[PDB]
């Protein structure tokens, strides 16, 4: 041997001292409460509440607004015989091309 | 520029090349170091005396004073090195490496 | 203020502090001699401070509380085990020797600090310079290795080169048969396991190396058992050793300043006792080192600095 | 050395540097350099041993040669202008001589060998004073005469310094030589930015001085001069190793630590002057310095090396002397990146 | 079953005179622990003088 | 963003002031609370970004990445407390401090509105990661892995700093909004080519590009479980976010300069999948799978179409979740048998049934199984590549086949067959491990339910 070194310790099993262990801590009470807070907060609060919050987020992306605007535009343009999609994005009168 | 200035600058260059090229003795390099300041003294006084810079006449004296301080410092280091190694050879100053 | 360069500038001078009875006296002898009794008598009669032999746990006695620490935390070596199995396979013998050398070095620093800060002389039951005799005895009996001896010599060089040797060296000469008789009468089994060749090696080292070496430095007084029994004549012989050819007369105020600055700092004293020389005997693995250091930190009055340990009843920490 | 003599020699070194910094006359600047060297030699030789004597001899020879070349440059400038004031130099040859002399004083490559040799020769306190103060003076002179500096010569010596520092530090295993090569590289960075912004030169000088003071004081606290000596410090005071690791990360230039600020500002300033190849090469070459800083950090803090048996006694005892401003140097060298725009105050 | 930590082989690879040894650098040796080299046994060589007979 | 930034900097003192046995509980609970708070960033706009202040802004690209980072922190805490039982309290708190610092840097990285502040933070993420790897890794090779990771990233990113300061000098600003509104075409010149190279090479190294990827197996195999989780799930996505952001100023030069990188990405996607087929180590298999998926994301960014960016965003989020889960499963196996070899532990379905179910679900998501967001992103990238050229479909189909092959090979090797006879210490799965897998996998399927939340700004 080249050193005064400790032997490699045996692996510690959490189920030996505490058969009904959750794997969080050596102390039974701390282990139980760690399980409880993780399950409650994570699953209940974050999963359920965040999923329902995201489901009912207000329509700030303007999908339904854009659909209603498109319906108004289509109704007006087909009533008057105009093309449904304008051929140009901008006004050629406003655009000044080089000679 | 006159040829006198050329000769003095040449003497300084010769004394500088002498210092940078050690042979064995530390004393010889110290003598080369003292020659450089002698050439500096001569060049400075030639420049000052020609231009009649009256208040600058004291500058070569200060130059000599600090030449003396350098020579004293070098001789002190030389005696310490000789006490340690038995000779003033520069080959013995090899304990420290780059 | 504590001693420092400012105190030196202000005017604290060791030469002025000393009273010409400030002598370092070291008593030596083989295993189980009367050196302890003679040293106690010398310290008592001359008015000097006695320093018992620095074994294991001396550093424990000088720090924290005086109580010794666990052997796992202070020394990690056993004198009884060295007696039982001198040729162990875990390097116990050289671990013990190196730890005892470090302890003797620390005790010598303590004694020098006391003398320089007080002017009162000290009587050590053994010094740095007598420590190698057990190293030579171990080497000649095959207990330790040449590498162990070389490491010891390196550390001893770079450490003991820095201090002032004793003023007086008092050696008590006792023959090996008498040593064995006294050991047997004492009745301790571990020291009863000591072989006669080991005791002869220590005496050979003392007579051939230590005593001739200390004769050049200063004067050496040698006594037999009968002469050592009568300590009055020993003290009388000490009191009339007017000659002093050691470095102490050559010592000046600046040299004393340097020495006192050295000896008041215990971490600088032991700086070279831990050099990265990886002998299998003394080297300790990372995991064992971490575990033992954590345990020492968990000790009662050791987690913080001495004035800042709340679990031992230190108050006003928040304003300290 | 007597404490009074030591403090008067330290004050004389500082007085020579201050004379250099406050003088407006080339003769007075030369006098300041001479006074600094004269009082600096005994400081190197304070602890007498052959290595200290050799280091002092090499330092004296190099500095005397540099001072001689500097005085020659001064006299040549006086010949062609009749001016003693320190301003733009009127002769290109005198300017080249002055640049060579000041570079030799600073240790810029190819004038660098004395830096690792002397630093390994002298103690930790002497090396700290050497690096810090003896870089402080010539750089002030260079900043004063910056407007006449030849950019090609200055930048060549700066890039050489960066490369040489990186490579030497890669090879070294002694802490003092590591510090010396790191110093060479940092001087390279400062003098690279010098012909464009002396303000950035000053900023790099201050940050380098802070990091070097913290590093040297940590080494002095831990009493470690080699890699393996520093590998025992985790078993005595694990806090010092952690602070040293953070300081080493800062020195390597990793964001968001204070070592990133000088490199960042210098790269930006040189880019403003249409320099791209030089900043890119300088930034890439600093990876060598970071590599040997990280090699040092593995041994001391991120891994646990074997210890010895007398470390137990060392545990029992306590460190007595208190380093002055060590916590402040640790904090300033790692956590002042959000305070970057104070370089305008530095301006 | 535990984290690996450096051993004597690792430490000794880090404890040479220099990293990356060559022939010359392997002939080199690491400096002393206290930076004090052992004294060299130089010869004083006092001058020897014949004082007399003439 | 301060309502999310300050609670992290308050996780720090809470971690250092809590009791010795409450550190894990406190850190986990308050990380979950901060994740819940960060869920409010998903309410984005259709026109522009959420410009909180002069320093921070959020977008449809930043918001899912922030949510993923904040959600990943408590999972890393759970795995860490699994493997750090015997540590001292101070070192446990230091580990939690490194994790919290990494999360804070990542948050400010995704929300930084300037390219230079983004650079500072995205380089600041290196220090906690390097410390975690080289300090709390198990094997000898953690040191070399840390060196490789650090120097690859820095060699990539230093020319990026030079290019960024050059662009600031040229245009007056590094603000993302200003450089978007004031962008000009990049003319075909050598100077522009090297500017393009500086930027893209920084992020390609961070991605990694095939051929610049060796640091990834080195670091991901040798890091501890939390290090592996954050390296794969989030730190690989700094490259994608940066490449998406910085390509505003690189057009039209991206049309001509993307050929070498597209070729490297497609062929290296094939090559890394084939490597996965023949790996004797489980962690290396997961790492090379990460490389293949990031190659697909690089292809998407380089072809640079509205359909490719949406696929890239979806694939980045999905890969983060899936790779983190796979690393956690492998780590549970390792904590049983203390070896990373894949054929050592077999029959784990007949020894641990619920873990076999978790393995099945993670491997079903790793290969693109519809309608998972993994498949959604992969399919959008494949469609955009098909519009780019019609042989990209050949390469993409080969990659999908090999991906299914190696995923099911890993599942069959570890879980099926007969158990190793002499491994008699396979204790029943812990509630902590089961909950970790559930918390990895349920958000993925919910994201399948609502997919517009991870399709990026181009949606
Ligand atoms: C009357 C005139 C005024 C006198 C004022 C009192 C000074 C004298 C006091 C005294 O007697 O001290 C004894 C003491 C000598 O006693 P000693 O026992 O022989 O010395 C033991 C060693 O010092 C043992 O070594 P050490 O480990 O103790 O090292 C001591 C010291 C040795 O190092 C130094 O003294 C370094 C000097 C400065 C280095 C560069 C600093 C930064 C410069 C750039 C700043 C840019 C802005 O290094 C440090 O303390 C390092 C940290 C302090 C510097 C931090 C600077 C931050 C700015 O003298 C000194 O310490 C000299 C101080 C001189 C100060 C002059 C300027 C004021
Ligand atoms: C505020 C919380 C922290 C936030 C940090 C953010 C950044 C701040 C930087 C500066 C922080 C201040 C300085 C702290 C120094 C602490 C040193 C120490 O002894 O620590 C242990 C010490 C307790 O242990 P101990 O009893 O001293 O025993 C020590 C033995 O070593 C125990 O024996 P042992 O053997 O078990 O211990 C060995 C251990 C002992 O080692 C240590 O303890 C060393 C710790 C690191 C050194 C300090 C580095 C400073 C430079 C800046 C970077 C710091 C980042 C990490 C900060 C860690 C803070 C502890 O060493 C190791 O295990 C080696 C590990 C090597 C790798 C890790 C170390 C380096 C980490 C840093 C590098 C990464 C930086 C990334 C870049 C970004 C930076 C922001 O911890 C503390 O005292 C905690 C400090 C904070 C207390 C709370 C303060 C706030 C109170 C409430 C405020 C409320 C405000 C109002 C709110 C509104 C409602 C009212
Ligand atoms: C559902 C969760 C699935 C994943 C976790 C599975 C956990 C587990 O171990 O389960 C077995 C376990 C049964 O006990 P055991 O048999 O003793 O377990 C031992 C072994 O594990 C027994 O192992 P095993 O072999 O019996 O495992 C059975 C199962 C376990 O594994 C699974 O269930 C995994 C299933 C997903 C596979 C991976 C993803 C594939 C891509 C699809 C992703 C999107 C899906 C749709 C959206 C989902 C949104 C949540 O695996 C399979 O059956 C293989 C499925 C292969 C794929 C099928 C074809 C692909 C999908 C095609 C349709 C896609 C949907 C769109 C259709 C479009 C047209 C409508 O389940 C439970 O005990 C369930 C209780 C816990 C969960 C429920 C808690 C109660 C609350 C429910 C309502 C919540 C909302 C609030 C209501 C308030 C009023
Ligand atoms: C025993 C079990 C057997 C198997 C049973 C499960 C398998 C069946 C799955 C198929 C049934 C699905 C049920 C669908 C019910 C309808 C609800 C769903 O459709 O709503 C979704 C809503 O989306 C969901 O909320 C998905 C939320 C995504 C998860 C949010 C994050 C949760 C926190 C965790 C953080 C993880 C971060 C990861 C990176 C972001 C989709 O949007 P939408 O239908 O139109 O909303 C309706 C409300 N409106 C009308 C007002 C608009
Ligand atoms: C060995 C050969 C090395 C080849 C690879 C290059 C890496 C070494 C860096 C050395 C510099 C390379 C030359 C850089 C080009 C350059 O300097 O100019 C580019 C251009 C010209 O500027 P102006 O002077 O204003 O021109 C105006 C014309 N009227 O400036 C810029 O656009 C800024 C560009 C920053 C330079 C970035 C360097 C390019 C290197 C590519 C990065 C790839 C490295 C990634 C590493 C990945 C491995 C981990
Ligand atoms: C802490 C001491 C004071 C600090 C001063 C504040 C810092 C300023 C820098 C130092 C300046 C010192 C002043 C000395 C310069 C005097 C120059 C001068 O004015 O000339 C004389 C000054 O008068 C004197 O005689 C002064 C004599 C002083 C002698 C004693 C000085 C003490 C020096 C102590 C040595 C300390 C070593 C310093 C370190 C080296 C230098 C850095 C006046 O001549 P006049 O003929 O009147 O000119 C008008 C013409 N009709
Ligand atoms: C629909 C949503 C409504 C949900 C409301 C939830 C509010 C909190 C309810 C759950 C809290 C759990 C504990 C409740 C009361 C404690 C019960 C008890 O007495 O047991 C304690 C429980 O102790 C704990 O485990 C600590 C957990 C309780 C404190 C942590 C919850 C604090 C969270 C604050 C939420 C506010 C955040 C809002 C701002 C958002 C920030 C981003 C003792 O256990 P130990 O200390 O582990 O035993 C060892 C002693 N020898
Ligand atoms: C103008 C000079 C500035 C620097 C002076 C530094 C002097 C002290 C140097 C030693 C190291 C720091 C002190 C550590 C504790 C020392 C032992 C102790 O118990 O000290 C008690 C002391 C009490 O303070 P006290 O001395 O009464 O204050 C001055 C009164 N005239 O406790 C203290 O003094 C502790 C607080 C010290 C002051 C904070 C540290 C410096 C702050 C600098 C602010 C600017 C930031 C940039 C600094 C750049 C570097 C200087
Ligand atoms: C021993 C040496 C080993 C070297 C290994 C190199 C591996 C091969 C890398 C590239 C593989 C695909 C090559 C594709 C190619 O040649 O693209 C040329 C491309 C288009 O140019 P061109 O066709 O002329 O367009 C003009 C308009 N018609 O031209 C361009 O797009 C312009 C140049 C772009 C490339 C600049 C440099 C970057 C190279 C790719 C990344 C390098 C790093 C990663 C590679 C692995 C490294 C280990
Ligand atoms: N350096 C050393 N190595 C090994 N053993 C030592 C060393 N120094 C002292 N000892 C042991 O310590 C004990 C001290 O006994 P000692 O004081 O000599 O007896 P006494 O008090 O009768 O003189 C002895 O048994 C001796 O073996």
């Amino acid at each position: 041997i080249r050193l005064q070194e400790d032997p490699d310790p045996e692996d510690e099993n959490l189920y030996e001292k505490n058969p009904d262990s959750h794997g969080y801590d050596k102390d039974p009470i701390v282990d139980l409460w760690n399980m409880r807070v993780v399950f409650f907060f994570g699953f209940s609060i974050v999963l359920v509440l965040g999923s329902t919050f995201v489901a009912y987020l207000p329509d700030y992306r303007m999908q339904e607004w854009a659909r209603r605007e498109a319906e108004r535009l289509v109704k007006y343009r087909e009533a008057n015989g105009l093309p449904l999609m304008e051929s140009n994005c901008f006004d050629p009168n406003k655009i000044q091309l080089p000679e | 520029m006159p040829l006198v200035y050329m000769n003095i600058i040449m003497a300084f260059a010769i004394a500088l090349a002498g210092l940078l090229m050690y042979r064995s003795h530390l004393m010889s390099s110290l003598l080369c170091l003292e020659g450089m300041m002698l050439s500096l003294f001569i060049m400075s006084t030639l420049i000052i005396l020609n231009t009649h810079f009256t208040l600058a006449n004291m500058m070569p004296i200060i130059l000599l004073v600090f030449a003396a301080c350098e020579a004293a410092l070098g001789l002190s280091l030389l005696v310490m090195v000789s006490n340690t190694y038995g000779t003033d050879y520069v080959q013995n100053l090899n304990l420290l490496q780059c | 203020l504590q001693y420092g360069p400012l105190a030196f500038v202000l005017g604290e001078r060791t030469t002025r502090k000393l009273t010409e009875t400030s002598k370092v006296i070291t008593v030596d002898g083989n295993i189980c001699s009367g050196k302890g009794r003679l040293a106690r008598e010398i310290a008592e009669k001359l008015g000097l401070r006695h320093f018992p032999e620095a074994g294991i746990h001396y550093a424990d006695s000088t720090t924290g509380d005086g109580k010794p620490l666990d052997v796992q935390l202070s020394g990690n070596c056993s004198l009884e085990k060295f007696y039982d199995d001198p040729k162990s396979n875990d390097g116990n013998s050289y671990r013990l020797q190196s730890w005892l050398y470090a302890s003797r070095l620390l005790q010598y620093a303590d004694a020098l600090e006391h003398l320089l800060s007080t002017g009162q002389g000290v009587v050590l039951e053994r010094s740095i310079y007598s420590d190698f005799v057990f190293l030579e005895a171990m080497y000649r009996q095959g207990f330790i290795r040449k590498q162990c001896v070389e490491h010891y010599n390196e550390v001893k060089k770079v450490t003991a080169c820095e201090y002032l040797p004793p003023h007086v060296v008092v050696y008590v000469d006792v023959p090996v048969p008498e040593i064995q008789s006294r050991i047997q009468k004492k009745g301790n089994p571990h020291e009863m396991k000591i072989t006669a060749a080991y005791l002869q090696d220590i005496e050979n080292a003392y007579k051939k190396t230590f005593l001739p070496e200390m004769s050049e430095k200063c004067e050496v007084l040698q006594y037999s058992a009968r002469e050592a029994e009568d300590a009055e004549k020993v003290v009388e012989d000490i009191e009339y050793l007017k000659c002093d050819k050691g470095p102490w007369p050559d010592q000046d105020d600046r040299t004393f300043h340097r020495l006192r600055m050295l000896v008041q700092n215990k971490l600088e004293v032991l700086n070279y006792t831990t050099i990265p020389v990886y002998l299998p005997e003394i080297t300790i693995g990372a995991h064992q080192s971490d575990r033992v250091f954590q345990k020492f930190t968990e000790l009662p009055g050791r987690k913080y600095s001495p004035g800042y340990n709340e679990d031992v009843g230190d108050k006003w920490i928040w304003l300290k | 050395m007597n404490p009074i003599i030591y403090t008067t020699l330290i004050m004389t070194v500082m007085s020579g540097t201050m004379l250099v910094m406050i003088s407006s006359h080339w003769l007075l600047i030369w006098i300041g350099f001479e006074m600094n060297l004269l009082a600096m030699i005994p400081v190197l030789m304070k602890n007498f041993n052959p290595r200290a004597t050799e280091a002092a001899t090499k330092y004296f020879l190099t500095q005397a040669t540099a001072s001689m070349m500097l005085m020659m440059a001064i006299i040549i400038n006086l010949l062609y202008s009749g001016q003693w004031t320190i301003t733009k130099m009127f002769n290109p040859v005198a300017m080249t001589m002055m640049t060579m002399a000041l570079a030799m004083k600073l240790g810029l490559s190819p004038f660098h060998f004395w830096v690792p040799e002397v630093t390994q020769g002298i103690s930790l306190q002497a090396g700290l004073l050497l690096l810090t103060w003896q870089k402080l003076a010539p750089l002030s002179v260079l900043c004063q005469i910056s407007q006449s500096i030849n950019p090609n010569l200055m930048l060549t010596m700066a890039m050489l310094s960066i490369l040489i520092g990186g490579w030497g530090g890669l090879n070294q295993t002694q802490l003092r030589k590591i510090m010396a090569y790191s110093s060479i590289a940092h001087m390279g960075w400062m003098t690279a930015v010098l012909p464009y912004n002396t303000t950035m030169t000053i900023l790099n000088l201050l940050i380098y001085i802070t990091m070097t003071l913290a590093m040297f004081m940590l080494l002095i606290h831990s009493s470690a001069t080699t890699t393996l000596s520093l590998s025992h410090t985790w078993n005595k005071m694990p806090v010092i190793t952690s602070l040293m690791m953070v300081t080493l990360l800062s020195m390597g230039g990793l964001p968001p630590l204070s070592g990133f600020m000088p490199k960042w500002m210098i790269i930006q300033e040189m880019t403003k002057n249409e320099s791209i190849i030089m900043p890119t090469l300088m930034a890439m070459t600093a990876l060598l310095n970071l590599y040997f800083y990280m090699r040092l950090a593995y041994s001391s803090s991120l891994t646990m090396f074997p210890s010895t048996n007398n470390m137990k006694m060392k545990w029992q005892f306590e460190h007595t002397k208190q380093m002055k401003l060590l916590p402040t140097m640790i904090v300033l060298s790692t956590l002042v990146l959000p305070m970057t725009p104070a370089l305008s105050s530095l301006n | 079953a535990r984290q690996w930590q450096p051993d004597v082989e690792w430490a000794e690879q880090f404890g040479g005179a220099v990293m990356y040894p060559t022939k010359e650098t392997a002939h080199w040796k690491p400096p002393p622990w206290n930076d004090v080299d052992p004294p060299k046994d130089t010869l004083v060589s006092n001058l020897t003088l014949n004082f007399g007979p003439q | 963003m301060l309502k999310i930034i300050i609670p992290t900097t308050m996780l720090l003192p809470m971690t250092w002031m809590s009791k010795h046995n409450m550190i894990w509980i406190n850190a986990t609970v308050h990380s979950l609370l901060i994740s819940l708070i960060s869920l409010s960033l998903l309410n984005q706009l259709g026109e522009n970004s959420l410009n909180f202040s002069l320093t921070f802004f959020s977008d449809s690209l930043s918001a899912p990445l922030l949510v993923l980072t904040t959600w990943l922190l408590p999972l890393m805490l759970m795995a860490s407390q699994s493997h750090l039982s015997k540590e001292t309290t101070t070192r446990k708190k230091l580990y939690i401090t490194m994790l919290i610092l990494l999360q804070l840097f990542l948050i400010m990285t995704f929300t930084a509105t300037e390219l230079i502040l983004f650079y500072i933070l995205f380089e600041a993420t290196l220090v906690p990661t390097l410390i975690i790897i080289t300090r709390w890794g198990n094997q000898t090779e953690r040191l070399n892995a840390g060196l490789y990771f650090l120097f690859y990233t820095l060699a990539g990113s230093l020319p990026l700093l030079v290019a960024l300061v050059y662009i600031q000098n040229t245009t007056g600003s590094l603000n993302f909004l200003i450089i978007h509104y004031w962008s000009h075409p990049l003319s075909n010149s050598w100077s522009n080519i090297f500017m393009w190279l500086a930027c893209i090479m920084a992020f390609m190294v961070k991605m990694p590009l095939y051929g610049l990827h060796l640091w990834l197996p080195k670091a991901h195999v040798e890091a501890p479980i939390a290090g592996s989780m954050v390296l794969a799930a989030v730190l690989l996505k700094l490259g994608g976010y940066g490449m998406m952001r910085i390509t505003t100023i690189l057009n039209p030069l991206t049309n001509y300069m993307a050929y070498p990188f597209l070729m490297l990405s497609m062929w290296g996607m094939i090559m890394t999948s084939s490597i996965c087929l023949r790996q004797t180590d489980l962690k290396s298999l997961i790492a090379y799978s990460s490389v293949s998926h990031m190659a697909l994301v690089i292809v998407a960014i380089m072809i640079q179409t509205p359909w490719s960016f949406m696929g890239a965003t979806a694939l980045m989020i999905a890969h983060g979740l899936t790779s983190s889960m796979l690393f956690c499963l492998a780590n549970t196996n390792y904590e049983r048998v203390h070896s990373r070899t894949m054929i050592l532990a077999r029959g784990l379905q007949t020894l641990l049934p619920l873990m076999a179910t978790w393995w099945l679900v993670a491997s079903l998501t790793n290969l693109a199984l519809p309608p998972s967001i993994n498949l959604i992103g992969e399919l959008f990238i494949i469609t955009a590549s098909f519009s780019w050229s019609n042989i990209t479909i050949i390469l993409m189909g080969m990659n999908m086949m090999i991906t299914a092959l190696y995923s099911l090979y890993m599942l069959i090797t570890t879980q099926r067959g007969k158990y190793t006879h002499h491994i008699n210490n396979i204790k029943p799965s812990f509630t902590r491990e089961n909950a970790l897998m559930a918390l990895h996998i349920l958000p993925l399927l919910l994201l399948t339910l609502n997919p517009k939340m991870i399709l990026g700004p181009l949606y």
